[PDB]
């Protein structure tokens, strides 16, 4: 949770707006509260015994999700260490035979056992992810949909852009009975109906949201409670096909779930060919935090890197055109005079030759093509070689190096800016630390006791958990504002000290 | 109370009610109110 | 002191004491603090380079074995991807130090059924190992200075 | 240098008003005061 808070503060300070700061903070608080509920749920304390055992097993997997991932990485490293002892031969231990070359003779059984363990651990990782992190994904999706419905009329007064796939897919869940399954607000449909019923028609809204006013009224008037005994048939009738389809679409669009599924698929392919287990070594990028940061350095300017490679390709193509038109005779790469091996006898071949050999040459294409001394085109061709070396080898590779170095510098600067902001001004009210430090450690006391972010999140959790009939006056005020998504109750440029400066002094 | 009554008119004309501040002839800061055209507003919003 | 004592056993152990310039000279200490500022990241970068080169070794061992003959006389071949350990050593030792990568050292693929696959192999090796990862090391040192 | 110039532009636009040059701290004495000042009181688009 501390890591989540750090990431949230970084994101808000770096790519956040002042107007949306409190909206982002409240969304972060809601996500943290839901994660806390999940953590409490999974924390540890014939059909019934089987059910309780299944729940305990799933809770164990969710608790040890990260340990399972580290175990998978360790197993992959062990498998690849064993694979380092692999050898090829012509005779059993035209056709070529691959086999382990080990003296002790224990490596082949160990490899098979480790591969089986790795596949099992990958499957367990998938299950643990589904039980631990998918709920938050569904919660965020559902709450965003509910807010868009209530405060934007995203399917009432306006429609999805039709290029945004998320809105089109979300259209599937509107009328499902269990649409708000993870998001705690169970009155979303009623709120939307009361908000947009008059302008766009109560019947139309009810049809869109899959609710029946006549049934609501009849249930209110009288009570009928037919409850069949629990059973497989009852459960099957209970399941909600449309909602499950929408949920599985969301899950299969989730990035981390896709990565874990690919991990499992590669683990399965490892049993077809052991060398497919080498793909799992790529997991160090996701697993090790230092490596993840280093690689974020590279991916920070990834678009610019790709465009730079494209520009290099275009420039090399221009050089290829010039060579194909004027310097064809210098591209013979054959020593025997009987059989020439020309490279600029066709444009495709010469472009391949340039991009493949000249770019990798230390001095450029001149390192590889024939020496031009004593030729009518000697000066033209030395200019050709020198400009190739300067523009391709020196300038463009310098651009790539500079992009990586600038990514490092930019990330460092962003971290420093976040730290400076958090040390200089209060995250909530925005008042500078100089005003608060008029009293000893005033800013520290203000950020620890007066405008504490954790305290605001705890208050939100307490308000949500408390029954509305028990709210005090202030709690009712804040609850109403929270329901309306009005963040004016958050102090902004004001505090208790400023409010009562005269009396407090 | 008057503003509450006129809320609908004010809401309708909000995008077209431009206001600026100038140092006026009275040697004081003054607020000037004027009309913005819909075509001008759309052109300003154009991405280029 | 221990190295000084060993210097009497063999005079060349006194060469170890030249390493003391790092501790003694303030300018050198600052310059080397530049390198050690991101030492953990440098070590992890070397590890990532090792892993990437291992993946390239796996691909070469599985598909490009015939291009790794480093013998001129036809009677006695000297293959490098005839076993994974040998070919991983060959990659990490020769390809990383080659200016253009492993393509500088392994056989020319012109006129082969796998020519395009193998030129992609060489070009990606050059780009990811020689250009990017070394650029990462240089950038770590420069960022330490900054 | 280009990155630094962009950052300086962003910091200036977030810290002081482009027209009057008064810092955002004075305006933020009221809730979202600087935002309201730059959106309604001293709006560049409104001057144009
Ligand atoms: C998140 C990133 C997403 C992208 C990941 C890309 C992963 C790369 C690979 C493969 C594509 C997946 C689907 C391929 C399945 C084809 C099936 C196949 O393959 O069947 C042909 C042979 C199988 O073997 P066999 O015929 O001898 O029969 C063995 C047993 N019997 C004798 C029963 C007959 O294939 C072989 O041998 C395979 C030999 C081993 C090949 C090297 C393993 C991959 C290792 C490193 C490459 C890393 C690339 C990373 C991508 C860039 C991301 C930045
Ligand atoms: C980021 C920058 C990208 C760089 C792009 C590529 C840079 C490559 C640079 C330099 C090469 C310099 C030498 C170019 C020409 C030398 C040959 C020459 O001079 O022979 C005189 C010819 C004789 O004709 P012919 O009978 O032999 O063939 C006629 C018909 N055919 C051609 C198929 C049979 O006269 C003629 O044809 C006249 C034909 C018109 C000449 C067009 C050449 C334009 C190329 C580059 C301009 C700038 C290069 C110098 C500055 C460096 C770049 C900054
Ligand atoms: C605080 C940081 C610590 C990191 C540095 C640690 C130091 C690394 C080195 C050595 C540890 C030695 C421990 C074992 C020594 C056993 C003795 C031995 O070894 O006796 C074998 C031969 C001696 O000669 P002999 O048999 O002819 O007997 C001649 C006399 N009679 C004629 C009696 C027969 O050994 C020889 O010859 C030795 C020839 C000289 C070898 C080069 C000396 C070191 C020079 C440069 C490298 C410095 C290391 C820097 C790397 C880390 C920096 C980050
Ligand atoms: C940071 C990133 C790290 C980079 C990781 C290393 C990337 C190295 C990249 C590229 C090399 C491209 C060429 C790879 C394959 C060419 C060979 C081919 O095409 O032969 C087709 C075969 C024919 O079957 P066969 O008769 O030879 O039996 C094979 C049974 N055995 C294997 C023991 C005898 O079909 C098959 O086996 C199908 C087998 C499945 C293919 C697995 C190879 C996948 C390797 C890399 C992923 C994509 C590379 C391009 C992306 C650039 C990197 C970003
Ligand atoms: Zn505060
Ligand atoms: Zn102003």
């Amino acid at each position: 949770v501390k890591e989540s808070k750090r990431q949230f503060i970084f994101d808000v300070v770096n790519e956040g707006g002042e107007s949306e700061k409190m909206e982002m903070f409240v969304s972060f608080c809601e996500d943290t509260i839901f994660e806390m509920q999940i953590a409490a749920q999974i924390s540890e304390p014939f059909w019934g015994e089987l059910e309780v055992q299944r729940v305990k097993f799933l809770n164990y997997l969710s608790r040890n999700f990260y340990t399972l991932r580290f175990l998978a990485l360790f197993l992959a490293f062990a498998i690849n260490f064993i694979l380092l002892f692999y050898k090829v031969s012509d005779s059993p231990p035209n056709m070529v035979y691959y086999f382990l070359e080990e003296s002790t003779g224990y490596m082949e059984p160990a490899l098979r056992c480790l591969s089986l363990l790795h596949t099992l651990v990958a499957f367990l990782c998938i299950i643990g992810y589904n039980c631990l992190k998918v709920p938050l994904v569904i919660f965020k999706r559902e709450k965003e949909l509910a807010r868009k419905l209530e405060f934007d009329g995203l399917y009432i007064t306006e429609q999805p852009e039709d290029d945004d796939v998320k809105g089109q897919w979300d259209r599937l869940v509107l009328n499902t009975p269990s649409f708000p399954s993870n998001y705690w607000d169970k009155f979303v449909k009623r709120k939307v109906l009361d908000k947009h019923g008059d302008i766009f028609g109560r019947e139309r809204i009810a049809e869109l949201l899959g609710m029946d006013l006549a049934s609501l009224e009849i249930t209110a008037h009288n009570e009928r409670k037919p409850d069949p005994p629990p059973g497989l048939l009852t459960w099957i009738m209970s399941i909600d096909v449309k909602y499950q389809i929408w949920k599985f679409g969301v899950i299969f669009t989730d990035n981390s779930f896709l990565y874990l599924g690919w991990y499992m698929v590669m683990s399965l392919l490892g049993h077809y060919n052991n060398f497919f287990f080498a793909a799992h070594l790529l997991d160090i990028a996701m697993g090790v935090k230092t490596l993840r940061t280093i690689l974020s350095s590279v991916t920070h300017n990834g678009k610019q890197l790709v465009m730079t490679v494209g520009l290099l390709a275009v420039v090399v193509y221009l050089y290829t055109v010039v060579a194909f038109n004027f310097f064809r005779k210098f591209y013979n790469k054959s020593e025997d005079e009987d059989e020439p091996d020309m490279k600029c006898d066709d444009m495709m071949t010469c472009y391949l030759f340039h991009m493949y050999v000249g770019v990798r040459a230390g001095g450029g294409i001149g390192d590889e093509i024939e020496d031009p001394a004593g030729d009518e085109y000697e000066l033209y061709r030395v200019v050709f070689d020198i400009t190739f070396f300067f523009f391709v080898i020196v300038i463009l590779l310098a651009i790539i190096q500079g992009l990586i170095i600038d990514a490092f510098g930019e990330l460092r600067d962003q971290q420093e800016q976040v730290k400076e902001d958090m040390e200089t001004k209060c995250f909530i009210c925005g008042i500078g630390s100089d005003y608060f430090d008029t009293t000893p450690h005033g800013f520290e006391t203000h950020t620890l006791e007066e405008h504490n972010l954790a305290n605001y999140m705890f208050f939100l959790m307490y308000l949500i958990n408390k029954d509305e009939t028990e709210h005090t006056g202030q709690e009712s005020y804040v609850w109403k504002m929270y329901q309306e998504r009005c963040w004016d109750f958050f102090p902004a440029g004001d505090c208790f000290r400023k409010q009562y400066e005269d009396q407090l002094s | 109370n008057f503003l509450e009554l006129a809320e609908s008119i004010l809401e309708y004309f909000r995008p077209y009610l431009g206001r600026i501040e100038i140092m006026g002839a009275s040697r004081r800061i003054e607020r000037i109110y004027f009309e913005i055209s819909e075509t001008n507003r759309a052109q300003w919003e154009m991405p280029q």
